[PDB]
């Protein structure tokens, strides 16, 4: 059931093509449904339609950090090779992700603050968790040898999973002291959850499809000098 | 073999390793000295601002005093320690990391007394100072030993290891900060220090075992 | 059959904060494009570097 | 009921399969000498039998365990010099030997000194002696150890001609007794050549 | 021969792939948001303090690139630029400092447009920011070289080593940092930032014979 | 009339003279060997000769002039390889040759890296080569240079048997045309000893 061989190049090829298919059909009705069909909100009038981009995108910019650190604790009590090379292969769409979250608050928040920047603990969270990527992708485009450059990166996402907590925690608590208060309350609308249970569900399809042709990519970028690829 | 004996020879090897390990030390001094003249004579914004100048210098003196963890190790003794040594690997980063901060911890926490003085801080100021950065220091070197475990060999120094060690540094910065100021307006501060102490603790028991885990990865 | 909008771009397209929501939509495009183009290519370009090397 | 051995060793740089099966056991009393080649693995097959380095199929059998298991029973009984001396360049050539003995210091490290070959350098830093009495500091340890293993890489670097004839005199003795000596030289050892155990990378 | 080609050189040995180009960037926006985390959130605080941040970056920048300025090149290649390369040796060490700046000037001047936005800097604010961090950061290299090749290049070095690399960069933060407060209060900088380019030509010209000094006595 | 002629050499380094009164002359077409033992001033003497350092008492004459006055027309007829290679150790060896080459090729160099023996190893980062290799790629600046003098110290560091002949064969056609070779090599050559000037470090 599981005994990795170089098949994986041919396992994830076959679920490429119908997971990219599939991934814009549930895209383009959790933004089709939503973004011209769901009403919007008293307080924000027709701008409290950046859901769709910002929390999608929130979600899944933890969302892969927290499947990183599976790809690493596999690839590292259990010492496998192709897992460990699934962390530097999520490592550059969670950057994506959470650079787009950065830029859709700004853009969000922009009606409403009065400019760009304003430092918020839902935002500061999200700027360190690029941070803690940028770590990761950096690392790893450092090592001139393979098969070193994903364990260190497996240690790291290790050690920065061990920290996000307390960061997330901290930073909420460094809202607390200064601002004193939070931005907007948690509610959603009932005829607008199921439109952004749409997209995030779109937006978890496209992280697999992505992450799948990105470890496409790595496989060969490791296994170059073997008979296999003579095809 | 020994703890101790390593701890010794750390501390021998760094009196050595003189004018480096003196220069994070002017660095923390400039930064400290420059921001009271930039902002001129203002009492109360520089009474504000120096619980964070003061941490943000500290925190970057340590980074720039870390770079020499490990490094001059790896191009020669580096090994002779996970080789030899019965003694467990996590005990000898633990006597790395602890000569570290008798190196670069404690000179930063002698002068805190004149940091106060020039500062303007109260008694009971440097009181809060000196107690946060007992408790600081060392969880900022546990926090930099995995970074420069992981960083020594590949020798792409400062910009890469800042940015591994510095994102992990956020919640003693703020925790630190939050407790010094605090003491501004003399309101009791203990359970600021016990996040200091319970943080210290949990990056004293989980940080040998991954800069272990690290200086493996780096020496293959 | 009915939406929550009214009538063309004139409509559509201007909620009152345009700018900030269609700033929003391309930068989240274009990225997600980039993201793309660049897996694609470089699945191509790793077949071209073999070739290369097949000499 | 041999001590350390190997277990279908095999590494890859990932261009070439350097060694490919490797199994071979060391009794107590023997002379080896890792014969190759430049661009063997020579180095790696010996920090694979030191431990520092991960086999990538096979493992490494000491004495009945592997070097996981038993990786403080095994530090004891090992003596690695590799190419990189080992000494921190700053301290006195003393102050090094000082470090890497137990008991009984200051007073046989002088003599393991002397013995070397660096009778009146021992006060002097080791960044001011030279490129071939760098090396003696870290050889000079074969005086002092009591280890029953001795995993030496390249231990002729650039010793002087009178110093070799000392180094193979010292060994001849500890892999007379009970010692176990892992060479890996390009100069032709002047010892009779019916006594070292060639082994190639195979 | 060909100082074009030990430029490049540099170049090279910086930046081994293009996905590094950005690691100054992001550590330079680490350092940057790292002093509101310790400060707090408003804006106009920060909008006076922004000298200062931006300069401590920069210094911290430049420490950290003088490292592997010359002691990574001691160990084993440094006395091949010194025998061999028939050009001079100013020339040798210029076109180091001058890959220096563009591994520590150049992504701060990339990133100038973002950092005085985040902290909260006006247009004014920028034009004299970018005409003071591109006028005055490679003169932090040219000074800084000289003390950093004995610093690191002479064996048996006291303590006394210290004072040639940071306290000389000193009256620089004080003319720099003292600069951009004029555009705090909106008028012309003119004189306080036209004795920044006095400060380069005069130390473009006398910094690399001194480096070539500090090398050759350390050498020897 | 004549290269270098250093005249009353002297070095006092710590507190012992390594060489005084140490007055020779290299004519044109000279293999010459500093014969010493492992802790004379060989390495110093070698760093007295190619400028890096300065002597305590009298002077190096290159070509009838001092040394430090021209240094100009003598770093591009000069090639000293010392104890440490000189290369960097992230480069590919490739890249190190296209930058110690005069004219950056990438022709040349490639028949470079494959008459020292790095046939294959042209793109492999020289740290992840081994420690014999690292210094080959350093000698493999052999073919490649036209610098009509060499002093090269400790060449014959980590270098099999077919390398070491592979650069004695390359440097017996430098020293006939017009070439001057200097060496300090703990193993001694295998060509006979009457095409050698032996220089004793007194
Ligand atoms: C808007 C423009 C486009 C957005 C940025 C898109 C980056 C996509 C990066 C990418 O696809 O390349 C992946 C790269 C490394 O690729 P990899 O295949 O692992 O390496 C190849 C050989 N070793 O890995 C990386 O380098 C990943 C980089 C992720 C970091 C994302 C940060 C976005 C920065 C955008 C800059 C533009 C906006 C600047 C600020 C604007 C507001 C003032
Ligand atoms: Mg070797
Ligand atoms: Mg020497």
């Amino acid at each position: 059931q599981l005994a990795i061989p170089p098949r994986l190049y041919q396992i994830c090829g076959w679920f490429i093509p119908w997971l990219a298919i599939a991934s814009v059909v549930v895209l383009t009705v959790g933004w089709i449904w939503g973004f011209g069909f769901a009403p919007a909100d008293y307080q924000q009038g027709n701008s409290y339609r950046i859901i769709y981009l910002h929390v999608p995108a929130a979600i899944w910019s933890m969302g892969i950090y927290a499947s990183m650190a599976v790809a690493a604790f596999i690839g590292l009590v259990w010492q496998m090779k192709m897992a460990n090379l699934a962390v530097a292969a999520m490592a550059p769409i969670g950057a994506v992700f959470t650079f787009i979250a950065l830029v859709t608050g700004s853009a969000w928040g922009k009606p409403m603050w009065g400019t760009w920047w304003v430092w918020d603990a839902r935002l500061t969270s999200e700027l360190v968790l690029l941070f803690l990527y940028v770590g990761v992708i950096a690392l790893w485009h450092a090592f001139d040898d393979r098969r070193l450059a994903g364990r260190a990166a497996g240690i790291l996402v290790l050690i920065g999973v061990v920290n996000l907590p307390i960061i997330h925690y901290s930073v909420e608590w460094w809202n607390t002291l200064h601002q004193g208060s939070t931005r907007m309350q948690q509610s959603i609308d009932p005829a607008m959850r199921s439109p952004l249970r749409w997209s995030i569900f779109g937006f978890l399809l496209l992280s697999a499809t992505l992450t799948l042709m990105r470890m496409r990519n790595l496989i060969l970028l490791m296994e170059k000098r073997r008979p296999w690829v003579s095809e | 073999m020994m703890f101790w004996r390593i701890f010794r020879l750390e501390l021998r090897v760094a009196f050595r390793h003189s004018a480096e390990i003196a220069n994070p030390l002017w660095f923390f001094l400039i930064v400290i000295t420059l921001f009271p003249l930039s902002i001129g004579p203002e009492p109360q914004l520089l009474a504000r601002i120096a619980p964070g100048i003061i941490w943000v210098a500290a925190l970057l003196s340590s980074l720039l005093a870390l770079e020499r963890l490990f490094r001059d190790d790896l191009q020669d003794g580096s090994l002779e320690q996970l080789m030899l040594l019965p003694l467990p690997l996590p005990a000898v980063v633990l006597a790395k990391v602890m000569a570290h901060w008798m190196v670069t911890g404690l000179p930063l926490l002698i002068l805190s007394p004149l940091v106060a003085m020039l500062l303007g801080m109260d008694v009971y100021g440097w009181q809060v100072m000196a107690l946060t950065l007992l408790l600081g220091t060392p969880t900022l070197g546990f926090l930099g030993a995995p970074g420069v475990a992981l960083t020594v060999g590949l020798k792409r120094g400062g910009v890469l290891l800042s940015i591994l060690v510095l994102p992990l540094t956020i919640p003693l910065l703020i925790f630190a900060t939050a407790a010094m100021d605090a003491a501004s307006m003399h309101l009791p501060v203990d359970g600021y220090l016990a996040i200091l102490g319970a943080l210290l603790a949990g990056t004293a028991t989980l940080s040998p075992f991954a800069t272990a885990a690290a200086l493996r990865i780096s020496i293959q | 059959m009915t939406p929550a909008f009214a009538s063309w771009n004139e409509f559509f397209a201007m909620g009152g904060y345009a700018f900030f929501v269609w700033l929003a939509v391309v930068m989240t495009v274009i990225p997600l494009v980039v993201l793309v183009v660049h897996s694609v290519m470089q699945h191509r370009a790793i077949l071209r570097g073999v070739a290369q090397q097949r000499a | 009921m041999g001590m350390l051995e190997a277990r279908e060793l095999l590494c890859e740089r990932d261009e070439r399969t350097l060694f490919s099966g490797l199994s071979f056991t060391l009794n107590a009393g023997e002379w080896v000498q890792i014969t190759g080649s430049n661009g063997a693995g020579k180095t790696t097959l010996l920090r694979l039998l030191t431990g520092l380095s991960r086999p990538d199929a096979g493992e490494v059998l000491w004495q009945g365990q592997p070097l996981h298991q038993v990786r403080d029973s095994y530090h004891q009984n090992l003596l690695w010099i590799g190419h990189q001396p080992g000494i921190k360049t700053r301290l006195t050539a003393l102050e090094n030997l000082h470090f890497y003995h137990r008991d009984g210091d200051t007073a046989q490290c002088l003599e393991a000194l002397a013995q070397a070959g660096l009778a009146g350098f021992e006060d002097i830093p080791v960044n001011q002696l030279s490129a071939g009495q760098q090396r003696r500091v870290a050889l000079a340890r074969l005086w002092l150890t009591r280890a029953t293993l001795w995993i030496l890489d390249e231990p002729f670097t650039a010793i002087d001609v009178n110093g070799v004839d000392r180094l193979t005199q010292r060994m001849a003795q500890h892999t007379e007794q009970g010692g176990i000596v892992i060479l890996t030289t390009h100069q032709p050892l002047n010892v009779a050549e019916s006594k070292i155990r060639r082994i190639s990378l195979t």
